[PDB]
Formats: structure tokens, sequence, C-alpha cells
């Protein structure tokens, strides 16, 4: 929507990629 | 807004609407579209799988006439990345396929993902990594996994 929401969404997507990768890297 | 700014805004919107797999990219702050951070995940089933590698992309004033510079801010071990993190790839060299009107941020990032997936051997920005890739691949894969762990803080 606005700049600030795009920025918060971007930072959330970065956090989510780390959380996703850590799960995949440590699974099985 | 000038030509570079309009183009960078357009590319950001397109990347956000059509995100590449395992890539989160955009300006670090929209008050300065000339400095971006891109997080790139090592692709599954490759030697850097599930690494998360942050890079700074710094754009010239005359973009898209000239290419950005790109440097990783995490440790890397790769033939085409200098020890200081600077990325050495043909797409980022001014006129293999070099910077041209066809190119874009999305194509830069995809080219870096590809070079992670399949480390190549023309450039020798990291000669130790070039040599280990060539001659001691099993040992390369062991260091790659360490680079992955470090990128995750684990």
């Amino acid at each position: 929507g606005p700049s600030w929401a795009r920025q918060e969404s971007l930072q959330e997507r970065k956090q989510a990629l780390y959380e996703y990768a850590r799960r995949r890297f440590t699974e099985r | 807004a000038g030509t570079a700014l309009k183009r960078l805004m357009a590319e950001y919107k397109q990347l956000t609407l059509n995100p590449p797999e395992g890539i989160v990219a955009g300006p670090m702050n929209e008050e300065n579209f000339f400095e971006w951070e891109a997080l790139i995940m090592g692709p599954e089933d490759t030697c850097f799988e599930f690494g998360v590698f942050p890079a700074i992309l710094s754009f010239p004033l005359d973009y898209p006439l000239s290419p950005p510079k790109m440097r990783f801010t995490c440790e890397m071990f790769h033939p085409n990345i200098y020890p200081d993190g600077r990325v050495c790839i043909s797409i980022l060299h001014a006129p293999a396929e070099r910077w041209s009107p066809v190119q874009s941020v999305e194509k830069i990032l995809l080219s870096v993902v590809s070079m992670l997936a399949e480390p190549n051997d023309e450039s020798g920005a990291n000669v130790d990594a070039s040599k280990m890739w060539r001659d001691d691949r099993e040992q390369f894969y062991k260091i790659a996994k360490q680079i992955v762990q470090k990128s995750l803080g684990l």
C-alpha cells in the first residue's frame, strides 16, 4: 500500500525467508 | 523523479508482484532507491542449499545505462565472489552476456542464484574456491555447508 507498509512487508518477508530456511536446513 | 528512479520503482514493484523463488529484494529504504538489499537463498538440492545470503546492490545515477555493483555482507566461499564479498559476474560488467538494455535486477539476481547452483570457472575472484571446486569438490561441498550454517547463524 504505502511506503511504510511495503517496507514492513519487505522486512517481514526477509524474516520469513530465514525462518523457512532454518527449518529446511535442520529438518529430517 | 528521473529515469533511474522511475525504472527502479518499476522493477521493485514487478519483483514484489512476481517474486523469484527464494529471493527477497528491494530498496533498503524507499527514500533512496539507489541502495538495495537482496536476500538470496541457496537453491534446494545444491551445495549451498538453504543458505540465506544478503547482498547490497548499489545503483549508478545513469541506471539502466550502466550496471549496479553487488557485494555480499555474509561470508562466502565461491569462485566468483571476492574475499571481501564483491560479486564478479559478466552481467555486471559494462559492454559472455554483459550489461545491456535487456538486463534487469531480476536477471542479476537469477544469475547469482545460478552461479551458486553451478559454480563456474572463468573468473577467479576467489582462487582458493576456484581450485577446490575444480580439484576437491567433496571438500568444496563441506565448506559450502559451513557457509550455509554461518549464513543462518547456526
